[PDB]
């Protein structure tokens, strides 16, 4: 008997929900911010970076924002392990399609790819969920700007602005109230800021503990930039002279 | 969980019980074997005892077939402690890899890579639920391309490493002082010695060794001595008439 | 806690006995065969008004020749009902000739019990929680056969299943006779059927399907033939 | 080689100083003579140090397209940086090797630069010819391949001058490509030449015969 | 012992197997059987079980083979998978060959297909136990057990209250060898009579009764004859 | 024990098998299987005192001794299935043998490969191990006799005369009162019924006709597998019985 | 069947993870350091008895030139993990002319340990590993976890007291540190972990600096280094 | 032979010539791609 | 792989695993489809943050193919799953027959495809209840309700989801055959908002002809609000 060690972890419950997607969504709110937002220039995504030790190497290392494709970035809240399984999965199947059509694949078709491989660990099979929830953004010629939130259970939903991880809800409320259909990307740029610094309980944020990357569309070709210390640098300055 | 002792998985300490229990089923059986290697051969010294089990030793069973000496090919050999079942189903596990590496490579596996990948093979007994752990500690001797001995030695929790003198047996501490000493004493001699004489000694000194560990002298019939070395790469067995003659030259001197 | 093939202390599996109690609900169907064919009859438990009549039929028809009653699981049912359908379709192919009932059930039950896993392949994990009354006309004449979640088929002159199965199987009992005649078989379904219903026997909450003789032919009682047995009835006493 | 003659085709590579230049004809053909297209290009850009002409059956070659943008697209992703152009070579090879018993009827050549860094960087001309199952030949003045190939040998040996500025280099290549596709019947209609250069890259149609 | 007896692949402390003993358990509630044999005859006998008063009794004995046959006690999806088994094997045996079976090896195919599910814990026991009647240069009787063991009997007698049968079996055993066919098949119904409840008796409709014999290929005998040998065996139970 | 105990891939804290164990309790409560090794042949019995009760058997029906090649015995103590299990995988292997290289499977590799068959069985925890103890012999005239006792637990054992089952003790302390390497077969079949009458409480002098198989391999056989004949075994049987019973 | 032993918890944690790190954390000692013209890794390799033969036990291993891998934890993982790792290095190799990248093979390390806590019927590694290399990007020091995550350090120790040894580490690492103050460090660091006396049996050091082939320093190499 | 054997037992009772010619077509075309070198007359009499 | 029965039988003759995928389905949003003449009107509940979450990305009003639609309570990523095998099978049922999927076939391809799930091993049950509205082969407009067991019906008007049960009955008190399409759109407005917080940004309205699905505008639903408040203020 082999059951006994069973867990059940593809089984319902008596309230009708799945114990072990619960558990890792527990996990991703407990893990760091990770914030997104739309502005008419392009999607930003920030993150809070969880410190570990100085001894880190700090340059040219992002651990919470990736790039999935030259169209598609997304941001990163829960197991790291599991976000580079799903990364390097989205990655395939983003040239997967651009191999079968010879165009880039929009951004809501790899959502729901990449939120199918959810749901079918959740449904089939004796293995645990995926520990990890995405803020995908990215960009293409039918549907503009595109913000996604999918979580363990293979739900997604699109959004203007929105957070995932720790305290998510008091950036959601700094959202909220501060967010407007039209930003520049340098407005945009420091509502992160602010947000980031709310979420983290903080007034003057540290560029040591801070990821910014955004994805815009200029020119005909779609850009990503993954700022540094120096140009958060400049934009915490420029922040704290407006606050 | 309520299993961590069941199945091979870490407890809350880090700890895999499984492995500790399966080595203490070694540990049981109640077989001592000594191995010792020399400047140009390696001897490994056994017992010709029935490991402890549910059946006992039997007035009509036949003690010449009681061995926990094998030849995994005609130059590398080895000595298995523990469970019968296993020691047989690693002795043939090592008799396969052998013969699969000299048919892949050209060439003859020696001791120490047969070693590595036995310990190979039970890394995934270690890391896999649904399999148990074979119960069984192994000597493997031979010499390499460089006309070297070469002794290693292996356990049920999947570590190999390569001894001057190593020792299966219930107690380990005071056995691996014996050996010490025993080395030591061989050491201090400094005059070289041709290769017989490096044979005699390091025979002699398997079978003080043991002597020593057991604390009871020791009938030839009850003991199994092989050996190898540059001379006779071949892994051979001695004769119980040589064994009796060790014994009463140690006795004697 | 179990697995699905495991024994009781008393030799039984207790999958197959908790499905033995699954299949106790459900409309309540009755069968009878006589010499001159074989009628279903079934109380139809509509639940709204909304709901569409002909999208719920308690009596189907597994093939030309054969009708069957369902109690117990709906989708386990139907399930099963189509695999039979397939069933004796394939037969009708290889041999050029209408399946015998009794081959159809023994079918059914092979289906039924997959899940044992006692021949390596199965896909079934549970039994079926499935009641069925199969009627019909074959070269031996008309029969009607019950099977049941554990696997074992009978035939019945007269039988029932549903929830008043027990009290249709004793009005059945006491008042069927072999040498009936068709009207007479009609007669005491509807009257089984009225007696055991909880609302007021009508054209509208009673299906019956009819397998006679001379036709071997399965057919399903429209309005017309519904109202003149109910008319035909005795009055209640 | 019938199945070459099909279509035809050919792409030709030179290096310069400091440069680098691929170029090839622009016709689709069908049964050998008959022209479908004039803007059917060879050429292929994998990323800013590196390009691939593929010539051959034309199916063949989209494939091979779009299996190397696949390849290098991925690569590029996992490790942030561009692809080597060494890099690339090999693993054309080895994915033209992978079909060697039912192989992709396509005479590739890659033609790039190399980055080596010291500050600045030093690039270097890299050019490379390859066989339908991916033997390759590593060259440092030219590389032809398609149906022309032996016309394409014989300019190339005869006025090839090496150490040659962007200028020169485009015209030697121009005039080495339009003199061989002049003597093929199934190659032509059309020349395209690029010319790469560490800062930019200079993009050229030829008014060539479209006979 | 309720630690034990969860799966089927789980020795109890004192080394048995607790779920092969329940299936073992599913044979002692089914309907009585008895097979007793002549020097040439083998005569299968059996109850038939009614559910109520309009179902019609069950079958209870099956033709295997042109000289082979079998009864069931248990589960009846059991009995039907092994039926179907031995008629294949039978037939295939038949179509390789163009001979009839060795009835022992067509027995200990059975019983290694009984065997073979008792070793994994993803199967199960069959809870049929099987009585094979045949004629092979002579009678044989075979009874197969969930176990996976089979045994050869002179006379035998399974299902509920078959202790009874047993009984008179072993009280009459000396008289079957030299008997006649009707002696034989007269013995038969008595001991299945002997089962028999006083309250139930033995019809037409819930009797089943076979023969086979040397040259006698698997029979179920009619009803007439039937009724005439119930008949004799009332009258001489009456004396 | 302590749920160590329900598992047979699973130590306990002392490092045992209580699965296997359990297996052991199981043979030593089954029917007598002996082997003895005598001057001119190997003698195998089976003392099957279990089925006493069973009046309707066919007589002498029920054996549990084998050959594999005619020239190889091989009983057991245990379950009927599992042993037949075993016995087809020792033919098994001799087939595979013989189609390899022509000639007869040596009785030592085809013990080593049927105790590695058994213990493959006590390795995973989906799988029921074999609970049974085999007894694989043979003899010729230049080696004499080999007989192994393979173990459920995968051990094999060479001996001159072993026993299992119910009762092996006593049968072993009357067994080695006397050497057979320097007795016959044939008066070995007598000291056997005395062993048996002794020892096994179950078995009169009236049922060891039928509860009891002889096989041997002797010189007299042509050192080939066969069951001793009635006639050979009636006058060994009526000698021990009217022995024991003057004394 | 093959099922998860590795779950959520109800706080959502994985345990099994959390055991495999405690296991790596009770092991003995690993560090490594990135210096301003090469890597280095140490670690404490104690002799349990006179009897065995320290040449046979490898704790500092080679995937390929210019990548090297120390572990703390299980040496039969480690065994398994370093055979996979030149397997994926040749692999690339075979791929694409050239060496194998240290980011690729510890993004590549890292999926294949992620694996098996997820998969069914398996429990995770327990080991970290230090993977240091040097390519065309620079100098690389990796650390892969248990649960299948990798960090880039400038600097970092695995092992027993890895907090303290870290903080002593830390204390005294700048950036612009050379191969001699880096092999000095890494000695130093260990020698105040160790309890007792260190020598140049008791530890191990490998090197990949300035471009050249990765090199195990010999005890003769390490008994000069400890002169001082 | 053995298909009729087999339909004799689970269907209980004998097939007439036209089952036995659908039959004997099935079997036939399974292996029509290899077909058996024989060309059959099957002849009987019927229920009329 | 992995067979382990998930769904097995209770010792009362239950399937415990299909009972809590109904509860799934009761935690599920609400969906009304109300069937008229020659067409349907589906509505469905929205749940969107206000000024944050982009309204037009969830959608539990979909199209399986050129005539069959469908609207769906419970989980939405096994939603996603079932819908996209239910629009494979219509591009499979039409290159099979030449003809389009009616929307019986369908429905029957869901129900088995549920009841599958419920009765394979190493699976769980489809927390999900469908509304599917299609015409037939006779040009014949249908509406057909499927639950996470596997059983299907076929309606008249039919609500699934959270508190199904008072829509179901303000359903069977104020339906009447043959409507029209505005008045069979006040209709399912109205049965909605009996449960679902009168807004118009919370409901998502959609009518099937043989021609297409048209989803209302806002404007009308707005109105149609109004209208519904105007009449609750009237009679309170």
């Amino acid at each position: 008997m082999a059951r006994r060690y069973d867990s059940r972890t593809t089984t319902f419950s008596p309230e009708g929900r799945l114990y072990q997607v619960e558990y890792a969504l527990e996990a991703i709110n407990n893990a760091s911010i990770t914030i997104g937002l739309i502005t008419k220039d392009g999607v930003i995504l920030g993150a809070d970076k969880v410190f570990i030790s100085k001894l880190i190497d700090k340059a040219n290392n992002y651990e919470k924002i990736y790039k999935i494709d030259k169209h598609i970035f997304c941001g990163v809240a829960g197991l790291n392990a599991d976000a580079n399984i799903l990364i390097n999965q989205s990655r395939l199947y983003a040239q997967r399609y651009l191999y079968n059509y010879n165009e880039v694949q929009p951004v809501s078709q790899l959502v729901v790819q990449i939120c199918d491989i959810k749901q079918s660990y959740t449904q089939y099979g004796g293995l645990r969920p995926y520990g990890v929830s995405f803020l995908i953004g990215g960009y293409d010629t039918k549907d503009g700007y595109q913000l996604y939130h999918t979580d363990p259970s293979g739900n997604y939903s699109g959004w203007f602005a929105t957070a995932i991880g720790t305290n998510n809800l008091t950036a959601s409320s700094v959202l909220k109230q501060e967010w407007k259909n039209d930003m520049t990307l340098e407005e945009g740029l420091l509502l992160a800021l602010k947000t980031l610094a709310k979420s983290t309980d903080t007034e003057i944020p540290k560029s040591e503990k801070i990821e910014l990357a955004y994805l815009t569309n200029k020119d005909g070709e779609v850009y990503q930039k993954y700022l540094t210390e120096k140009e958060i640098e400049e934009l915490i300055k420029l922040y704290t002279q407006k606050y | 969980s309520m299993y961590d002792r069941h199945l091979t998985i870490f407890s809350p300490d880090g700890n895999l019980y499984q492995i500790e229990y399966a080595i203490k089923a070694v540990k049981n059986t109640n077989i001592t074997s000594v191995g010792v290697k020399g400047e140009n051969c390696a001897v490994i010294i056994s017992q010709k005892k029935m490991a402890t089990q549910y059946i006992s030793q039997d007035k009509l069973l036949d003690y010449n077939n009681i061995t926990n000496i094998y030849n995994i090919t005609d130059e590398i050999g080895c000595s298995m402690v523990g469970m019968p079942g296993d020691c047989l189903s690693m002795v043939y596990k090592a008799r396969s890899e052998a013969s699969e590496f000299l048919y892949s490579n050209g060439y003859n596996v020696n001791a120490e890579t047969l070693c590595r990948n036995i310990c190979d093979k039970i890394q995934v007994y270690t890391q896999h639920a649904y399999m148990r752990l074979h119960a069984c500690s192994g000597m493997i001797i031979g010499i390499d391309e460089n006309n070297k001995p070469e002794l290693f030695k292996f356990d049920p929790s999947g570590f190999c490493a390569g001894y001057r003198a190593c020792v299966i047996g219930n107690k380990e501490q005071e056995s691996i002082s014996v050996l010490e000493r025993l080395l030591e004493k061989r050491k201090k001699k400094i005059q070289q010695e041709t290769i017989d004489e490096d044979i005699r000694n390091t025979t002699i000194l398997a079978i003080e060794a043991l002597q020593t560990i057991l604390a009871f002298d020791l009938k030839a019939s009850e003991i199994e001595v092989a050996i190898v070395s540059t001379k006779n790469r071949n892994f051979t067995q001695i004769s119980e008439k040589e064994i009796d003659n060790y014994l009463t030259y140690i006795a004697e001197r | 806690d179990r697995g699905v093939n495991t024994f009781s202390p008393e030799g039984r599996l207790f999958q197959v006995e908790y499905a033995l109690g699954a299949i106790k609900l459900g409309s309540t169907a009755v069968g009878i065969c006589v010499n001159d064919g074989v009628i279903l009859a079934s109380e139809r438990r509509i639940s709204s008004t909304l709901i569409e009549k002909d999208s719920v039929e308690k009596l189907l028809s597994i093939d030309d020749h054969i009708g069957c009653a369902m109690s117990g699981l709906m989708a386990d049912a139907r399930t099963l009902i189509d695999y039979a359908r397939v069933e004796c379709n394939h037969y009708k192919f290889i041999y050029n000739e209408n399946i015998n009932i009794k081959s159809c059930v023994e079918l059914i039950s092979e289906l039924a019990l997959d899940f044992s896993n006692l021949s390596d392949k199965k896909i079934m994990s549970r039994p079926f929680g499935v009641a069925l009354l199969i009627g019909g006309v074959d070269k031996n004449g008309p029969c009607l056969w019950y099977t049941e979640p554990s696997g074992t088929n009978t035939r019945f002159s007269a039988a029932s299943i549903g929830s008043a199965q027990e009290g249709a199987e004793l009005l059945l009992q006491e008042n069927y006779k072999k040498d009936m005649t068709f009207e007479q078989a009609e007669i005491l379904a509807l009257t089984v059927l009225r007696q055991v219903m909880e609302d007021k026997l009508s054209t509208s909450n009673v299906e019956i399907c009819a397998i006679k003789k001379s036709d071997q032919t399965f057919y399903k009682y429209n309005t017309d033939d519904i109202s003149r047995i109910i008319d035909v009835l005795p009055s209640p006493v | 080689g019938s199945i070459y003659n099909y279509n035809g085709g050919c792409v030709l590579g030179m290096s310069g100083s400091n440069c680098v230049a691929i170029a090839c004809d622009l016709r689709l053909g069908a049964n050998t003579f008959t022209t479908v297209s004039t803007k059917f290009s060879k050429i292929f850009k994998m990323n800013n140090n590196v390009y691939v002409g593929l010539s051959g059956l034309a199916t063949d070659i989209q494939t091979l397209y779009e299996i190397l943008r696949y390849r290098v697209n991925l690569y590029e992703v996992r490790q942030d940086a561009e692809m080597d152009v060494e890099c690339f070579a090999n693993m054309l090879s080895s994915i033209l090797y992978s079909n060697r018993f039912s192989p992709y009827f396509v005479n590739p050549i890659v033609v790039g630069f190399k980055l080596k860094h010291y500050k600045k960087v030093n690039y270097e001309p890299y050019l490379t010819a390859y066989d339908l199952i991916g033997a390759k030949c590593e060259t440092r003045d030219f590389v032809v391949n398609g149906v022309t190939s032996e016309q394409l040998f014989g300019m190339c040996e005869s006025l090839y001058v090496k150490d040659q500025d962007e200028n020169g280099l485009f015209e030697t290549i121009s005039q080495c490509l339009l003199s061989a596709l002049d003597r093929d019947c199934i190659s032509g209609w059309g020349a395209e030449v690029l010319v790469l250069t560490p800062e930019k890259i200079i993009k050229k149609k030829l008014k060539a015969r479209m006979d | 012992r309720n630690l034990y007896d969860t799966d089927n692949i789980i020795y109890s402390p004192e080394g048995r197997l607790y779920q092969v003993e329940y299936a073992s358990e599913a044979i002692k509630q089914g309907t009585c059987a008895v097979a007793i044999k002549s020097k040439d005859y083998v005569v299968v006998s059996g109850l038939k079980k009614c559910i109520s008063k309009l179902s019609f009794p069950q079958e209870k004995i099956f033709k295997i083979d042109d000289y082979i046959g079998i009864s069931m006690s248990g589960i009846t999806s059991d009995a039907k998978v092994l039926t179907k088994f031995m008629q294949n094997e039978c037939l295939s045996h038949k179509f390789l060959y163009n001979e009839n079976i060795n009835i022992e090896s067509l027995v200990r195919s059975v019983a290694d297909k009984y065997q073979k599910n008792t070793q994994k814990s993803s199967k199960r026991a069959f809870g049929v136990g099987l009585m094979i009647a045949a004629y092979h240069n002579e009678p044989c009787i075979f009874e197969t057990r969930p176990n996976g063991s089979y045994f050869e009997y002179d006379a035998l007698s399974f299902g509920a209250r078959s202790h009874a049968s047993k009984t008179y079996l072993e009280k009459n055993l000396h008289l079957f060898e030299e008997c006649s066919l009707e002696e034989l098949i007269l013995h038969c119904l008595k001991a299945l009579k002997c089962s028999l409840s006083s309250e139930s008796e033995l019809t037409i409709s819930n009797t089943a009764l076979a023969v086979v014999g040397k040259n006698h290929p698997w029979q179920e005998i009619s009803s007439l004859q039937l009724e005439e040998y119930l008949s004799k065996v009332k009258m001489d139970a009456e004396q | 024990s302590a749920g160590y105990d329900l598992s047979v891939s699973t130590f306990s804290p002392d490092g045992r098998l209580y699965q296997v164990e359990y297996i052991y309790k199981s043979i030593n409560n089954n029917n007598t299987a002996l082997c003895l090794e005598c001057k001119d042949g190997i003698i195998c019995c089976c003392i099957n005192s279990n089925m006493d009760k069973n009046k309707m058997i066919k007589k002498n029906s029920y054996n549990r001794i084998y050959h594999v090649n005619n020239n190889i015995i091989i009983t057991y103590s245990g379950f009927d299935g599992d042993a037949r299990n075993i016995i087809d995988r020792a033919r098994s292997e001799a087939n595979t043998y013989y189609y390899n290289f022509h000639t007869n499977i040596p009785l030592h590799i085809l013990v080593n490969r049927i105790s590695l068959y058994i213990h493959a069985y006590t390795l995973y925890w989906h799988m029921r191990p074999f609970a049974a103890s085999i007894i694989i012999s043979s003899f010729n005239e230049k080696d004499k006799g080999d007989i192994y006792c393979i173990e459920p637990n995968g051990a094999c054992y060479k001996y001159s005369g072993i026993v299992i089952g119910k009762n092996k003790e006593m049968f072993k302390t009357e067994i080695e009162k006397k050497d057979y390497k320097d007795i016959n077969v044939r008066d070995a079949i007598e000291d056997i019924y005395k062993f048996i009458l002794t020892s096994d409480d179950h078995m009169n002098k009236n049922n060891l006709q039928n509860l009891v198989n002889f096989s041997w391999i002797c010189k007299e056989s042509s050192y080939e597998f066969q069951n001793i004949h009635e006639e050979i075994l009636t006058p060994a049987l009526n000698k021990a019985v009217e022995y024991i019973e003057k004394l | 069947y093959s099922f998860s032993l590795t779950t959520f918890s109800p706080t959502g944690k994985l345990v099994q993870i959390e055991y495999a790190l405690n296991r790596v954390s009770s092991s003995s000692p690993a560090l490594g350091i990135r210096a301003k013209n090469g890597v280095i890794i140490a670690t404490e390799k104690k002799s349990p008895n006179e009897l065995i033969e320290e040449n046979s036990i490898f704790k500092i291993q080679q995937i390929s030139e210019h990548i090297g891998i120390v572990y703390a934890g299980m040496p039969g993982d480690f065994r398994v993990l370093l055979k996979r790792a030149r397997k994926e290095a040749i692999r690339y190799s075979l791929q694409y002319g050239s060496e194998i990248l240290v980011k690729e093979l510890v993004k590549i390390i890292a999926s294949i340990v992620q694996e098996f806590t997820q998969t069914g019927g398996v429990r995770p590694f327990g080991l970290s590993l230090l993977i240091c290399g040097v390519d065309v990007y620079g100098y690389h020091l990796y650390q892969i976890d248990p649960s299948g995550c990798y960090f880039n350090w400038m600097a970092t120790c695995v092992g027993k007291d890895y907090q303290n040894n870290m903080s002593f580490l830390e204390k005294r690492y700048n950036k612009d540190i050379e191969i001699e103050d880096a092999i000095h460090t890494a000695i130093l660091t260990l020698k105040e972990s160790y309890e007792g006396v260190l020598n140049e049996k008791n530890i191990e050091i490998g090197v990949a600096y300035d471009n050249k082939p990765f090199k195990i320093l010999t005890q003769n190499e390490i008994k000069d280094y400890l002169i001082e | 032979q053995k298909k009729i054997q087999l339909f004799v037992l689970e269907h209980s009772h004998y097939p007439d010539i036209h089952v036995i010619d659908r039959l004997l077509c099935v079997i036939l075309y399974s292996r029509r791609f290899f077909p058996y070198y024989a060309f059959n007359i099957l002849a009987g009499v019927d229920e009329n | 792989s992995y067979d382990r029965a998930i769904t097995v039988f209770s010792p009362d003759g239950h399937l415990l695993q299909v009972e809590h995928a109904l509860e799934a389905v009761k935690k599920g949003g609400c969906a009304v489809a109300i069937k008229s003449s020659n067409f349907a009107v589906l509505a469905v509940e929205k749940k969107n943050i206000p000024k944050l979450q982009n309204p037009k990305t969830t959608e539990k009003l979909i199209k399986l193919d050129e005539h069959n639609c469908l609207a769906f309570a419970g989980l939405n990523a096994d939603a996603r799953v079932l819908v996209n095998k239910t629009r494979l099978e219509c591009q499979r049922y039409y290159l099979n027959m030449d003809e389009p999927a009616p929307v019986d076939y369908i429905a029957k391809y869901v129900a088995k495809v549920q009841q599958k799930f419920t009765h394979r091993g190493g699976v769980r049950p489809f927390g999900i209840a469908t509304l599917i509205a299609g015409f037939k082969n006779n040009k014949e407009i249908c509406i057909y309700q499927t639950e996470p067991s596997g059983i299907y019906a076929a309606w008249k008007a039919q609500a699934i989801g959270k508190n199904a049960k008072i829509v179901q009955e303000f359903l069977e008190k104020n339906y009447q055959e043959n409507m029209e399409q505005k008045d069979c759109i006040f209709l399912a407005l109205k049965a909605i908002f009996e449960v679902v917080e009168l807004s118009s940004k919370n409901v998502e309205v959609a009518l099937l002809t043989e021609k297409d699905l048209t989803f209302i505008e806002e404007q009308e639903i707005n109105s149609m609000v109004e209208l519904i408040d105007q009449e609750r203020t009237k009679n309170n």
